[PDB]
């Protein structure tokens, strides 16, 4: 949550143009294919042999959807993102057993996903805003193992 | 080195990078020194605010060491020896300073060239980066 | 990685080893196990409890492995050839846990090697592991 | 990332046969070697250019002997880690700069050292214990991040 209001007022900003629909499959679809291993939790949705197809899947999109929701609420509540992600971190951990390391990772691409949509506007200062962010989100998203 | 994909796409991800190419090494450094400062501590001789031109040789030398690395890539360990030999051992510096760097490096050839930032050019990229992070790690003690 | 000193090393503490690589391997899956129960899942089709069978097999299954790969330490991304697919592609193995079973391999040797499990061979065995781990991972698709 | 009974008294009993003179310097000692950047806090201390040069420093065995008394006593309070490790949070983080990754791999050396001390005592159980401590204690210490 530590940002200053300018990091703050960044983020909201360049997070308002995204395209809620793409982005997040864009990230988690970016997860498998960069991190093959991560497929290993989505076995349940199919072809994912080669990169064109992992990401022209509706699942992968559909979900990386919800993922991204997940998100937005995680920004419009940076005071908050223990509580704000708590049955997730239950989810993740508890049942589905995922290495909390993977929330770093998927952390990191969702940045590389907003940097490729944004080029030059996803200047370096308001990517500190994010990964400051993104951390603050895997952080709390393995509070369950803590 | 690794998968002839992954270095057909290395090849022609530093194919559209030429002569900026030390522009987007030092905006990687850059961007390393905002979003993670505790790297700042590795410089504390250099003028690590913007603009600096340390930055920017500095990016270059990254780079070239990079497009260096590049050309070498099937015996990394033994053209990237004397840097083996410098963040290793004269510098020691924690790998997690490695992947944060590479990274950085990701986002830089994501945020100019989008068209080139294909998933598999992003795993084939990061592989890469992997590796040469391993080599200027596969030799400290 | 593994400067030669490493690879002389690393042959030092296999020395001792020799037949023993058996019950060894199977004490580092054992521990594994138990420390960290995650990683139960890739058997969900394998009893562990202390003693086990199929635990046993496989700690043979591991040992001979790493045999292999330290006779052939030049040669490690082909001569674990077999390994890498299987462990990438078919099994998807989460790359920590090659970090969790590497440790408890660890553990095993120090408590039953306190003469050979010296610091210098140490950081030689575990960049081991942590070179075969890494030919074991790097192949997915 | 809770302790038992069973546990409790597994892991206390272990360590009332743990000479606190000899413990640390190992586990700091074997640090520095198995990962040389370890070395980078520690340059005041003079020579650590070989295995037995770090080995052999009464620095080195020196320190690791408050960093188990750090361990011992945090061991004590198996409740609130949290509070226990709260100074010395501050300190690896704001002052020190470790990165915490470097915390869970100074408890993994730890319990190398504790099998390597204790041989065939060192047991499974009793190593799947030990494991909880230095998985809340690395987590406890990198707690002023997150
Ligand atoms: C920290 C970033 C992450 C966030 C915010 C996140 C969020 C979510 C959310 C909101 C759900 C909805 C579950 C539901 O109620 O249907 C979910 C499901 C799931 N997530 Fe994540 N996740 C993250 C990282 C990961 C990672 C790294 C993996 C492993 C590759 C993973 C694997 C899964 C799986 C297997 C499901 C259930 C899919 C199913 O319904 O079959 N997540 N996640
Ligand atoms: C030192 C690193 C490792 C080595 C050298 C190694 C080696 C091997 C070998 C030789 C086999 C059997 C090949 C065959 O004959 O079919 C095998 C199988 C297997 N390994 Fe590993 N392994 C390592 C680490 C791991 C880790 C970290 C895991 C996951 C926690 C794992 C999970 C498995 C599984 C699930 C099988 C298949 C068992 C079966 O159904 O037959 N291995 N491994
Ligand atoms: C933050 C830690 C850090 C990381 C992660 C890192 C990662 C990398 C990577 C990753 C793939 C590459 C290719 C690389 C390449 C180079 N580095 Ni790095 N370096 C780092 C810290 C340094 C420092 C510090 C110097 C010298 C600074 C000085 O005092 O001039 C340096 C100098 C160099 C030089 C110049 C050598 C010379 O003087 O001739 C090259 C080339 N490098 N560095
Ligand atoms: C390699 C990095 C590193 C790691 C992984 C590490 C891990 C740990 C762990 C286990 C996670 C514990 C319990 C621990 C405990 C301590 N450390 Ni660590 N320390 C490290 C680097 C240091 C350095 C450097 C100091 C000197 C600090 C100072 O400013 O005096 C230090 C000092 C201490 C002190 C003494 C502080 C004082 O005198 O005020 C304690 C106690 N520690 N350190």
């Amino acid at each position: 949550v530590h940002l200053t209001p300018e990091e703050k007022s960044a983020v909201t900003a360049l997070w308002g143009k995204v395209n809620v629909d793409e982005v997040g499959g864009e990230a988690l679809g970016r997860l498998l294919v960069v991190y093959p291993w991560t497929q290993r939790f989505f076995e349940s949705f199919g072809d994912l042999s080669t990169p064109d197809a992992v990401m022209g899947n509706p699942k992968v999109k559909a979900h990386g959807k919800k993922v991204l929701g997940a998100f937005s609420d995680g920004l419009a509540h940076l005071d908050n993102l223990k509580g704000t992600f708590a049955t997730l971190s239950e989810l993740h951990c508890d049942k589905l057993h995922v290495d909390p390391e993977n929330f770093r990772l998927l952390g990191n691409v969702l940045v590389c996903v907003l940097a490729h949509h944004f080029g030059k506007e996803f200047t370096p200062p308001v990517q500190a805003a994010y990964q400051k962010v993104v951390a603050g989100v895997a952080n709390a998203l393995a509070h369950k193992y803590h | 080195v690794l998968s002839p994909a992954d270095k057909t796409n290395v090849k022609a991800a530093w194919g559209k990078v030429g002569a900026h190419a030390g522009e987007y090494g030092a905006e990687a450094l850059e961007r390393m020194f905002l979003s993670f400062p505790t790297t700042k501590t590795y410089f504390p001789h250099f003028d690590l605010s913007h603009g600096s031109a340390q930055v920017k040789g500095h990016g270059k030398k990254v780079a070239d060491a990079l497009t260096n690395a590049v050309a070498h890539v099937d015996d990394m360990p033994n053209a990237l020896s004397a840097l083996s030999d410098l963040h290793a051992h004269k510098l020691r510096v924690d790998p997690v300073n490695f992947k944060l760097l590479s990274h950085c490096l990701l986002v830089t050839l994501a945020a100019h060239l989008p068209a080139e930032f294909t998933p598999a050019v992003h795993a084939s990229l990061d592989k890469f980066l992997a590796s040469v992070s391993t080599v200027l790690t596969s030799k400290y003690r």
